C-alpha cells in the first residue's frame, strides 16, 4: 500500500514529465527567440560575467547594532572564454525515464484493497504532479537569474560601473621543427577580468523624455 | 512496411543517401541506414545535457551525472 | 443565393429564401421570419457568439475580442467569424441617427508607442469596415488607447486576456 | 438570459503560464535598458547609406533560418542574380544567426543580417557591379 | 530501430501518386524531373478578371496543393506569377507581385515544411503560347511553384 | 569523444576543432550522449548510444 | 467552400503573451545593435577598387598560404605587368591565405589588400603597366 | 483538503447567478464587465419624494443587496447618488449626499466584507437621459454602487 | 462538488489566480492550487508562536518548545 502510493508517485512524476516535455517542445522557436545568448556574447567569443543586485539592505546583527545600505551588487561568476552559446535546453529539458516495472508485492484480493489502492495511488499521482511543477519552477527561476545577470553586467558597463575585459593578443610567425610545423601562432589571453570600480566620480547620469 | 508500394517495388538501399530506391526511379521516403538524416526532437534517458549516467551504482536511490549534478527525477524518492 | 465574403457588400434577400423553403406555408414562414428578425433573437445570437452587449440608460455599447476576431499582432482582420460581423451590421442598421464612437484597448506589455500604434491600426480597420457597409463617413469617430483605463488586471492571466478589446459606444439623439 | 465575458478559447497550461510570467519581466527589463542605452549614446549615421536598394531586389521573401550565414546568403544572392564574394579568412569560431521574419525586402533582410552580425562582419553591395560582398572582422 | 523513426511522418507514396494523378487529371499541371518539381496553375481557377482577389472555392485547391507540398522535405520554394498584356507594365507587374504575395502568405500560414519562400512576379514578359487572344482566360496567365527535393 | 561530420555542432561546447580542405569538421569534446547541429538551417538533435 | 484556420496558431492567452514578448525582445535587441553598430562610410572607406585593366580580367585558381611578396610577384608575372616594392620587409612576414577555384586578378588583389590591412598596401597603375607593394612605417 | 479550505465560505456560483436573474427581473440594474461591477437602483422604490428617509418596505431589497454583496471578496465599494434639479444646486447636492450616506451606513451595519467604502452624491450634474419629463419618478434619479473584484 | 454549478464547466486552472475558470468567462470560485488566498484564521498544532516542537522524545510526557518554553497543554497530565 505504501509501495503502491510510491509507484503511483513514480507514474505521476513520469507522466507529468512527458507532458511538460511535449509542451516545452511545442514552443521551441520562441525560446530561442527570447534567449539570444548568441547576440549576448562579446566580440572576443567571451561570456560576459554575472552580476546580482540588491536594494534597501537592513540587518540587525544583534542588539545595539544595525547595518544598513541603499544598494549593493555582487559578481557571481567571473567572465571566461566560451565556444558555442548556451541554449535553453541546458537548463529546461528535465530528464525522463519511464518506469514500466511495478512489481506488485501486494496484489489486491478484496474490493476494499482495490479501493484503498485507488485512493492511495491517486494521492501519489497528485504528489508527483506537485513535484514536477516544483522542479520546473526551480529551473525557470534559475535560468531567469542567469539571463538577468548577463543583462545586469551589460547595463552596469553601460553606466560605467565595471571596466570592460582586456585582452592581449600575441602573434608569432612560423614555428616547429623540420617534421612538425604550425604556420602562424596567435595566442590570446585576457589579462584583466571585469570588476567593479569604487571611484564613483566617473559615474554618469541617465534621463528619459 | 512495403515502402515502394504503388510503384515498381524496391530496387535497393542507396546507403550514400541512406534511403531506399525503388524500381520506379523515385526516392523512397523510408530510411534504411542508421547513418541517415532524420528529424527528431524528442529523446529518452536521464542525466541528459550532462555526462550521462555515472557508471557506479550508488547504494542509496540517488543517481548522479558525470559532471557531478544529481538528477532527482531519475533518482528514486521517498 | 448568399456569398461568404460579406455577400460582396450587398444587403441580403434572406426572408424570401426562408418563405420559399417554408413553402417547399406562407404564414409559418412569415412568423419565422419576424421571429428571426426580432431584436432579442439577434442579441441572443450575438451573446451566443463571443460578443458582449451592454445597454444602460440611453447609451449602448458593444465589446469585441481582438485576438479571437483578428489575425494576431497585425491589423489583418480574421474573417472566419464573419456571421458575427454580418449580424453586427444587421443590428447597427436599426439606429440610423446617432454618431458611433469606437475605441481600441490592449494590454501593458511592450513599448507604449507600439501599443498606441497597434490600437490605432485596429481602430482604423474597424472604422473603414464600418464605413464600407453604407453608413456615412461623418457619423464615425475612432480612437485607440493602450492600457490607460484597463477594466481588468494585467498580472492575472484571464484578466490580461479580457483587457484587450474593441469598445463601441453610441447614443440615441 | 445567460451571461458571459467575451474572451474564451482553448484551455491553457501552467508551464506556459509561468513561462509568460517570466517573459513579461524579461521583456520590460530589456525595454527600459534599450531606452537608457539609446539616451546615453547618440547615433551617428545609417547603414542604408552603405546598402542602397535597386530594382529587381524588391522580391518578397518570408524566411525562417537558424544556421551559419554562408548558404543562406548564397541562396539569397543566387535569387538576386548577383556575384557572391567573400573577404577575409573564415573565423575559427563559427558565426551563427537566427531570423524569423515575414514578407520583407531583400535589402532589409540584408540589413537585418548585418545588424544581427554586429562587429563580426559586414556586408557591402555594389549594384552597378551587381556584387554582394561580405567581409569578416580584422581582429585577433 | 522500432523505437527509431522507421519512416517520415505521414509518408505514403501511394498517397503521393494518388494526389499527383488527381491533380494531373484535374488539369493543374504538375511535372517532376530529377529532384526539380514544378506545379503550374491557370489564374481562371484562382481569381477574377484582372483582379488580385481570391474566390472562396479556391481554398480547396490551395489545401490540396499544401497537402501535396508538405509531403516532402525541402528547403526553398520559389513561386512566380505571369500575366497577360492588359494596360501597361506597372499595373501588370504589381498585380503579379500582389498575387505572389497573397499565395505565399497563405502557404506560410498553412503548415508548410519549408524554410525559404521566394516570390517573384513578372507580368507579360515571359510568355509561353504566342496565341494571345484571351485575357485572363488565356493559358499564359498563370502562377508557378518550384522546388528541389532535398535528400 | 572525437567526432567527424560535415555539419556544425552546438550543444556541449568542444575543446578542440579541426577542418579539412573540403569542408569536413572534426572535433574533440567532453563525453555526452546528446548533440545539437544546424543541418541546413534546421536545428537537429543527434543521439549517441554507447557511453 | 472550406477555409481552415492557421494550423500552428497561438490560440491561447499564454501563447499570445509569449509571442508578443518575443516580438518585444527581438525588436529591443535589434535596435540595441542598430544604435551600437559602427559602420564605415562608403565614400571614405580605404580599400582598393577594381582598376578595369583588360589583362587583369583573366581567371585562375590559387590555394596559397604564405608570405605576400612572391605571391604578388608571380601574380604580376601572370598579368605581364612590372613589379615594384617600396619600404622594407620586416622580420615577421606579412601572412596571407587565399584559397579559390575561379576568380579574377583584380579582386584577388583587392582581397589581398583587405587581408593586408594596415602594415602594407598596394597600388596598380595602368598608364605604366605596373603594380607596387607599399610598406608602412 | 480535510483541513485545508476546499472552498471560500458561503460560495455558490449557482446562487450568484440565480439572484442575478432575480435582481434583473426585479428591475435593479446589474452590470458586469471585466472585473468591474455596477448595481444601479431607482430611487422611487427606495426613498420618499426628494426626502432622505427610508421607506420600511425597502429594507427587504436592502437585505437582498447585502446578501448578494457579502458573496464576493472586495476591498472597496463606491456609492454615488444622482437626482433631478428641484430648487437650487445645494439642496440637491446635500440630498444626494444624505441618501448615499444612509445607504452606506446600513451597508456597513450589515456584515459586508469590505475594508474601504466611499460615499458620494452629485445632485443632477450627470444626466443619463435627456428625456426629463418626471422628477423623482424619472429614471435618471438613481443610486449606483460599484466595485472591482480581485483575485 | 459543483464548481460551475448552473454554468458551463471547467476550462482550466489559472495558477496565477490559484482558481478555476468556468465556460462562461467569470472567474470561477473554486480552489485549484494550494497557493491561493485563503483567509484562514484558526490553526492547529503545538508550540505555536515559538520554536515549534523540539525533535527529541522523552520518557516523560513533558514536551518543550524549541525556544525552551514548556507547554502543559500539549504535555499530558496526571
Amino acid at each position: 500500500k505504501e509501495t503502491a502510493l510510491s509507484v503511483g508517485a513514480q507514474a505521476g512524476l513520469a507522466w507529468r514529465a512527458k507532458i511538460i516535455d511535449e509542451q516545452l517542445n511545442k514552443q521551441a522557436r520562441n525560446l530561442d527567440a527570447i534567449y539570444d545568448f548568441n547576440s549576448l556574447v562579446l566580440e572576443h567569443n567571451i561570456l560576459p560575467p554575472v552580476l546580482l543586485e540588491g536594494r534597501n539592505t537592513l540587518n540587525l546583527a544583534d542588539a545595539q547594532s544595525i547595518r544598513i545600505s541603499d544598494r549593493t551588487y555582487k559578481v557571481a561568476k567571473q567572465a571566461h572564454f566560451i565556444t558555442t552559446p548556451p541554449t535553453w535546453r541546458q537548463y529546461l529539458w528535465m530528464d525522463y525515464v519511464k518506469p514500466e516495472a511495478p512489481n506488485v508485492t501486494l496484489l489486491p484480493k478484496t474490493k476494499a484493497e482495490k479501493e484503498i489502492w485507488c485512493i492511495y495511488t491517486e494521492r501519489g499521482w497528485k504528489n508527483g504532479i506537485d513535484q514536477a511543477n516544483t522542479i520546473l519552477e526551480e529551473n525557470i527561476a534559475r535560468i531567469k537569474e542567469d539571463f538577468g545577470g548577463m543583462i545586469l553586467y551589460r547595463k552596469l558597463l553601460a553606466m560605467n560601473m565595471v571596466s570592460p575585459p582586456y585582452v592581449s593578443h600575441t602573434d608569432l610567425g612560423v614555428t616547429g621543427d623540420g617534421s612538425e610545423i604550425h604556420i602562424d601562432d596567435r595566442v590570446l589571453r585576457i589579462t584583466a577580468l571585469p570588476e567593479l570600480n569604487v571611484n564613483s566620480a566617473e559615474w554618469r547620469a541617465a534621463v528619459a523624455k | 512496411d512495403g515502402c515502394c508500394s504503388k510503384m515498381g517495388g524496391i530496387n535497393y538501399c542507396d546507403s550514400s543517401a541512406g534511403r531506399l530506391v525503388c524500381n520506379n526511379g523515385f526516392y523512397s521516403t523510408c530510411y534504411c541506414t542508421r547513418h541517415a538524416v532524420m528529424d527528431l526532437q524528442f529523446l529518452m534517458g536521464c542525466c541528459l545535457w550532462h555526462g550521462g549516467v555515472y557508471p557506479q551504482l550508488n547504494s542509496s536511490g540517488l543517481v548522479v551525472c558525470n559532471d557531478g549534478y544529481v538528477s532527482e527525477e531519475c533518482s528514486l524518492q521517498k | 443565393c448568399f456569398h461568404p465574403p460579406y455577400n460582396n457588400f450587398q444587403p441580403d434577400r434572406r426572408a424570401v429564401k426562408r418563405v420559399g423553403v417554408d413553402t417547399g406555408g406562407g404564414t409559418v414562414g412569415l412568423v419565422a421570419s419576424i421571429y428571426r428578425d426580432s431584436k432579442r433573437k439577434i442579441i441572443r445570437d450575438l451573446q451566443k457568439q463571443d460578443i458582449q452587449y451592454v445597454e444602460y440608460g440611453d447609451t449602448r455599447t458593444l465589446i469585441i475580442p481582438t485576438d479571437k476576431y483578428f489575425m494576431f499582432s497585425s491589423p489583418r482582420l480574421n474573417e472566419i467569424c464573419y456571421p458575427g460581423l454580418n449580424n453586427v451590421i444587421r443590428l447597427l442598421n436599426f439606429y440610423p441617427q446617432s454618431t458611433i464612437y469606437v475605441a481600441g484597448f490592449t494590454d501593458n506589455v511592450g513599448s507604449r508607442s507600439h501599443k498606441r500604434k497597434l490600437s490605432q491600426a485596429q481602430a482604423e480597420t474597424m472604422m473603414t469596415f464600418l464605413w464600407a457597409n453604407g453608413i456615412a463617413a461623418k457619423r464615425l469617430k475612432a480612437e485607440g488607447y493602450g492600457d490607460k483605463n484597463a477594466i481588468s488586471d494585467n498580472a492575472i492571466i484571464h484578466g490580461s486576456a479580457q483587457n484587450r478589446r474593441i469598445e463601441i459606444q453610441w447614443f440615441t439623439s | 438570459m445567460k451571461f458571459k465575458k467575451p474572451p474564451i478559447n482553448n484551455p491553457s497550461d501552467d508551464a506556459t503560464i509561468k513561462l509568460a510570467e517570466a517573459a513579461v519581466s524579461v521583456s520590460d527589463s530589456m525595454l527600459e535598458m534599450a531606452k537608457v542605452e539609446k539616451v546615453i549614446t547618440p547615433p551617428s549615421k545609417d547603414n542604408t547609406l552603405t546598402i542602397p536598394n535597386a530594382y529587381n531586389l524588391q522580391a518578397r521573401a518570408s524566411v525562417d533560418w537558424s544556421g551559419p550565414i554562408e548558404e543562406l546568403t548564397a541562396r539569397i544572392a543566387k535569387a538576386a542574380h548577383f556575384r557572391f564574394r567573400v573577404l577575409g579568412k573564415s573565423p575559427s569560431v563559427p558565426v551563427l544567426i537566427s531570423i524569423s521574419t515575414k514578407d520583407e525586402s531583400l535589402a532589409e533582410i540584408l540589413r537585418d543580417i548585418d545588424y544581427q552580425a554586429g562587429k563580426k562582419a559586414s556586408i557591402h553591395v555594389y549594384p552597378n557591379s551587381q556584387v554582394v560582398e561580405l567581409r569578416y572582422a580584422k581582429i585577433y | 530501430v522500432p523505437k527509431l523513426p522507421c519512416r517520415v511522418d505521414g509518408a505514403c507514396d501511394a498517397t503521393i501518386i494518388k494526389m499527383m494523378t488527381d491533380l494531373n487529371k484535374k488539369g493543374i499541371k504538375v511535372a517532376s524531373v530529377g529532384q526539380n518539381y514544378l506545379i503550374s496553375i491557370p489564374a481562371s481557377a484562382l481569381f477574377a478578371d484582372q483582379s488580385p482577389r481570391l474566390n472562396w472555392a479556391s481554398y480547396s485547391l490551395l489545401n490540396e496543393i499544401a497537402a501535396f507540398l508538405k509531403q516532402f522535405r525541402k528547403i526553398a520554394i520559389t513561386v512566380t506569377s505571369y500575366s497577360s498584356k492588359y494596360v501597361s507594365v506597372k499595373r501588370e507587374r504589381a498585380l503579379t507581385l500582389a498575387r505572389s504575395r497573397v499565395v505565399s502568405e497563405y502557404l506560410w500560414s498553412q503548415g508548410v515544411d519549408s524554410r525559404i519562400i521566394f516570390t517573384q512576379g513578372l507580368g507579360s514578359d515571359k510568355p509561353i503560347t504566342s496565341y494571345t487572344l484571351g485575357g485572363d482566360r488565356s493559358p499564359n496567365a498563370r502562377v508557378e511553384i518550384t522546388f528541389r527535393r532535398a535528400v | 569523444m572525437y567526432v567527424r561530420t560535415n555539419l556544425t555542432i552546438l550543444s556541449p561546447g568542444w575543446l578542440a576543432s579541426m577542418t579539412s580542405a573540403d569542408g569536413t569538421h572534426a572535433y574533440e569534446m567532453q563525453k555526452s550522449p546528446v548533440l545539437l547541429v544546424s543541418w541546413h538551417g534546421k536545428v537537429m538533435q543527434l543521439k549517441v548510444e554507447g557511453l
